[PDB]
RNA sequence: GGGAGCCCUAGCACAGGUGCUGCAUGGCCGUCGUCAGCUCGUGCCGUGAGGUGUUGGGUUAAGUCCCGCAACGAGCGCAACCCCCGCCGUUAGUUGCCAGCGGUUCGGCCGGGCACUCUAACGGGACUGCCCGCGAAAGCGGGAGGAAGGAGGGGACGACGUCUGGUCAGCAUGGCCCUUACGGCCUGGGCGACACACGUGCUACAAUGCCCACUACAAAGCGAUGCCACCCGGCAACGGGGAGCUAAUCGCAAAAAGGUGGGCCCAGUUCGGAUUGGGGUCUGCAACCCGACCCCAUGAAGCCGGAAUCGCUAGUAAUCGCGGAUCAGCCAUGCC
């Protein structure tokens, strides 16, 4: 049972909405759908850049997609011939003229979505889970951070009986709103099932 | 009440006799939150206590409550055997409640059709010593001093 | 206490079929799946086979049962 | 009371209006 | 649900009363809040991911 | 006498851009009728917490639209010229009548 | 010229205006008794004036918005009690211990899910 | 003659499966339990599993704080940070008014002003801070001042774990399985079947009541191929006409118990509205199976319920109406 989404809980304060636009009760439904299509075409094609998040904003018909990736190299390409292809491939699903931006991630080891995303990929490359997690945490703790915590789900190691592996140090104060705890979930499509990687990263206070 | 001894609430005095007992009665007469026509009863009852008796109603209501208050009652007890009906004293707080409750209940047994009347006659009859309320009081105290043998469990 | 306003309803593929067989003789049996259709006076005669989710039925058609709906005569469920 | 269709109380309970609870 | 059973895609449904909803995200046919076009389960997921702008944990 | 009903899903961003619409003057050019409060409309959705059963779970979500009014009396043309490219909020919208 | 207090009670708001006068209270363009016709609790709206000796030494133009008449009674009561203190700050002595200055913050409790009614819990079997 | 595109058979790579497996999984949920608990680092003890800390004495809603001590600290929990309610202020005047004067087609309708109510952003406000008594301290009892006083009221929030708990039919997803049917489309039927039994409810059995008429006070919500003022026809559901409202401005909308008047007079009744016969309305291609509503007639059982058994400690239970979601319509008395 237990434990609400540490994002959706803090959504009020310490964390703001991924897509932040306004729409009436005859539009909201449509903008939302297309907004989703963008995230889908984005999370698939930009995997290599490792996209932490995608901010989307709207106004006088136009749409300001502000992609946050660790390596903006892979979204630019031939000095452009990639950020053009993708601002183009968005122009088809969105008939409304898009504007793709790219945001550097100073510290991939301070964005929970990426940390988790990291762990996920190892588990498919059959890394040792226990270490992966203790390591992943350290890489996050070494990069500043007031605290951090990772969680791998079940079937660690092909093991017939699903388990759960842990690791976490510093403070990770879940019930305090005044927190800022980036959360990130990564899936791990292994040969013998699926695994879930949850990553918590505490930082700052007020 | 596991923690604190739990205090009694202080009902604001009557609007017409400026009394606390009369609010209490009115509250026991009331059902389903309809306090307006519970008072609309007790007072209608009060007009009737005069146009059937030279006495002032407050003095009579008070007079009859006293005749229904039980000095003794039993409450059961589980021992190293079974149920023993231990004769207890009855606190002045509990005599209040018991009297009033008994008065309304007795009143609503009556065959008179208007509510005010039933209250009226019960309130009267009880002052003058008789009436169903008093009977389930002279009764109650009769079970005490009958289980007198079990007085030695005074709690 | 039912419902046919200023419309009245009879599913028409069955109707153009029965009125057609009122230019001459009465076709023994008509295979319908539309129990939906009210009975018109022009149906009094030819035995219609109302379906059932399982079987067309020999519903002979008296004049004593005009205003009624077809499916009122082909019981659906089976009981004891 | 609330069960009888042809009354005040009853028509109020079942959303409706009619002969027994005029709309106005 | 059944991928086949998105003949909700059937733009003409023959009669407008065969028109139904379905979650535009998961296919769910049974709690599809029409404002969002999403089913109840998808709504809570998207709400928590903060991809429903303006939508928030509500308490009073 | 121009009419401007402002509304969005966030109110930190409203009152900080309705304020930026009252940049004609504080009260020295056209009258200015102050940023008008004007009640917010709250839609609510109530979702059963898990998939499959557990009726008694439930979790509340709301989406609230906040609405402002402002309204300026006697529109000098330079006051209007300022209604051009002078904005920053993205989640704020703008009805205009006269 | 007059004297004023607000006084709210459980989703109801009175506004109390105190004129010097004969004791005529009017509530919402209507007589005081025409408005609380046959509600025994009514007389208790004027329990401040009764207990500072003012029952007939003031007229009172009172506007009342919201809720239900019995809360409007309690809210007028607070309204009066407040006006009568900004008319003579000394009145508190024979007014505060009675309680008339306090505002009754007792308000309807929210409906909780999985309950029937905030606290009324659904009935269960087999245990 | 050869060919880009979309249409085309007859083959192949594949689709598709709400078929199996929570007895392989993720995710999300339930549950003990919003219970006050679960641990960790380092030291110390013990051959060792382990222990100490976290035991003791006070105290708290609380491993809450205090005092003590081979322990000194720390993390997840508690509390606080967020929200709604209660008092007050500043900003703000196409909602609000015998506040104050002018006009009245006696409606805040008009001029007119925002004081007040409100609306909704930002702030103040509480701290055992002040006094008296017990206390080694934490705190306890009481008393002032205050709208509120020791957690002011209600939310959101659920620890390490437990249940090999629920869910592969929401969604993923390993494996196994079917592949002119375990896929796909129709039309009709079913999910609504009735000798029976249980759960959760609704409506009752009436006089603190029921009926009719008049009249008074809400909050929260929803409204465009929508809410429907008002007018006309109909006993009525509703049909015809039609105003306003992208709604603090128009509408749903009547709040209902309440209050005043009248009727019923202890009766299975002017209690109760089940059943059934008839005549209609509206929604939908379509209401037989199986819609809701209106009207006429019918007027069942039920006189407060065995053994047993549920909820609730305050604006609570009890009681009264109102709204939304889903949704053409509606079986809603359910739920929020
Ligand atoms: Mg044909
Ligand atoms: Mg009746
Ligand atoms: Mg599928
Ligand atoms: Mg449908
Ligand atoms: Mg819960
Ligand atoms: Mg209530
Ligand atoms: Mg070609
Ligand atoms: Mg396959
Ligand atoms: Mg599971
Ligand atoms: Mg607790
Ligand atoms: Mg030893
Ligand atoms: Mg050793
Ligand atoms: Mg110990
Ligand atoms: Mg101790
Ligand atoms: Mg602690
Ligand atoms: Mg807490
Ligand atoms: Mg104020
Ligand atoms: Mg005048
Ligand atoms: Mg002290
Ligand atoms: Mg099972
Ligand atoms: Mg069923
Ligand atoms: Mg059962
Ligand atoms: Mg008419
Ligand atoms: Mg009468
Ligand atoms: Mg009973
Ligand atoms: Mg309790
Ligand atoms: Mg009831
Ligand atoms: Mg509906
Ligand atoms: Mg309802
Ligand atoms: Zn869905």
């Amino acid at each position: 049972g237990n434990k609400i989404h540490p994002i959706g809980f803090r959504l009020g304060i310490t964390r703001d909405w991924e897509s932040r636009w306004y729409a009436g009760k005859k539009q909201y439904r449509h903008l939302l759908l297309e907004d989703q299509r963008i995230r889908g075409l984005l999370e698939k094609e930009l995997y290599s850049a490792g996209l932490a998040r995608v901010d989307i904003e709207r106004a006088a018909d136009n749409v300001a997609v502000t992609v946050h990736v660790a390596k903006p190299g892979v979204v630019i390409g031939r000095g452009g011939e990639r950020i053009r292809v993708l601002r183009e491939e968005l122009a088809k699903l969105t008939g409304k003229n898009v504007a793709l931006n790219v945001q550097e991630v100073q510290n991939p080891n301070l964005s929970a979505p990426l940390v988790a995303q990291r762990v996920a990929e190892q588990i498919e490359r059959r890394f040792a889970v226990r270490r992966a997690i203790k390591q992943a945490v350290q890489r996050v703790m070494e990069s500043g951070a007031k605290g951090a915590k990772v969680i791998v789900s079940g079937r660690i190691g092909g093991a017939e009986q699903a388990r759960t592996e842990w690791a976490a140090q510093g403070r990770v104060p879940l019930h305090t709103l005044r927190a800022n705890i980036d959360y990130g979930f990564a899936l791990a499509r292994t040969t013998y099932g699926v695994l879930g990687v949850k990553a918590y990263i505490f930082l700052g206070e007020v | 009440a596991r923690r604190r001894r739990a205090e009694v609430r202080q009902l604001q005095p009557d609007l017409v006799y400026g009394d606390v007992l009369v609010t209490a009665f009115i509250n026991k007469i009331m059902r389903d939150g309809k306090k307006n026509l519970a008072a609309r009863i007790f007072y209608d009852a009060c007009k009737i206590i005069q146009e059937k008796t030279g006495q002032e109603p407050l003095k009579v209501f008070k007079q009859a409550v006293e005749n229904v208050k039980p000095r003794m009652e039993v409450r059961s007890r589980r021992v190293g055997g079974a149920n023993y009906q231990v004769p207890m004293e009855v606190s002045p707080r509990r005599q209040q409640s018991l009297a009033l409750r008994w008065l309304v209940q007795a009143a609503n047994q009556r065959p008179e059709r208007r509510a005010a009347v039933r209250i009226a006659h019960e309130l009267m009859d009880a002052a003058e010593g008789k009436g169903g309320a008093v009977k389930k009081k002279e009764d109650v105290e009769r079970m005490a001093e009958a289980n007198r043998a079990y007085a030695h469990y005074r709690w | 206490p039912r419902s046919l306003k200023k419309g009245v309803f009879v599913d028409d593929h069955l109707l153009e079929k029965v009125l057609e067989l009122n230019a001459k003789g009465e076709k023994r049996l008509i295979k319908t799946w539309s129990r939906r259709s009210t009975i018109v006076p022009e149906m009094v005669g030819h035995t219609i086979a109302v379906y059932n989710g399982k079987q067309h039925v020999p519903v002979y058609i008296t004049e004593n049962m005009v205003g009624h709906k077809l499916g009122e005569f082909a019981p659906t469920r089976t009981y004891r | 009371g609330k069960g009888d269709r042809r009354t005040r109380r009853g028509k109020i309970w079942r959303g409706t209006y009619g002969k027994y609870r005029p709309r106005k | 649900a059944r991928k086949a059973l998105i003949e909700k895609a059937k733009r003409t449904p023959k009669f407008k009363v065969r028109a139904y909803t379905r979650c535009v995200r998961c296919g769910r046919a049974r709690s599809v809040y029409r404002f969002f076009g999403l089913c109840r389960i998808c709504l809570r997921e998207l709400a928590h991911k903060g991809q429903l702008p303006g939508v928030r944990k509500a308490s009073w | 006498k121009i009419r401007i009903k402002l509304r969005g899903f966030d109110h930190k961003t409203l009152d900080a851009s309705a304020q930026k619409i009252v940049e004609a003057a504080r009260r020295s050019g056209a009258q200015v009728s102050g940023p008008i409060p004007l009640p917010t409309r709250v839609r609510r959705f109530t979702v059963i917490r898990g998939p499959f059963k557990h009726k008694d779970s439930r979790e509340h979500f709301e989406l609230r639209t906040h609405n402002r009014l402002v309204d300026i009396i006697n529109p000098n043309r330079k006051t209007i010229e300022q209604l051009m490219t002078l904005d920053l909020p993205t989640g704020v919208e703008i009805e205009i009548k006269t | 010229e007059q004297y004023y207090g607000t006084g709210r009670r459980k989703e109801a708001v009175a506004r109390v205006f105190l004129r010097p006068g004969n004791g005529k209270v009017t509530v919402n363009g209507q007589d005081f008794n025409e408005y609380f016709q046959g509600l025994v609790r009514a007389v208790a709206a004027l329990e401040p004036l009764r207990a500072v000796d003012a029952l007939g030494r003031f007229d009172a133009y009172i506007t009342v918005r919201g809720g239900g008449k019995s809360g409007q009674i309690d809210a007028i009561k607070l309204g009066i009690a407040r006006a009568l203190v900004q008319y003579n700050p000394d009145y508190r002595a024979k007014l505060k211990p009675l309680g008339f200055l306090t505002r009754d913050a007792r308000v309807v409790e929210r409906k909780k899910y999985g309950k029937h009614k905030a606290r009324r819990a659904p009935q269960y079997s087999k245990r």
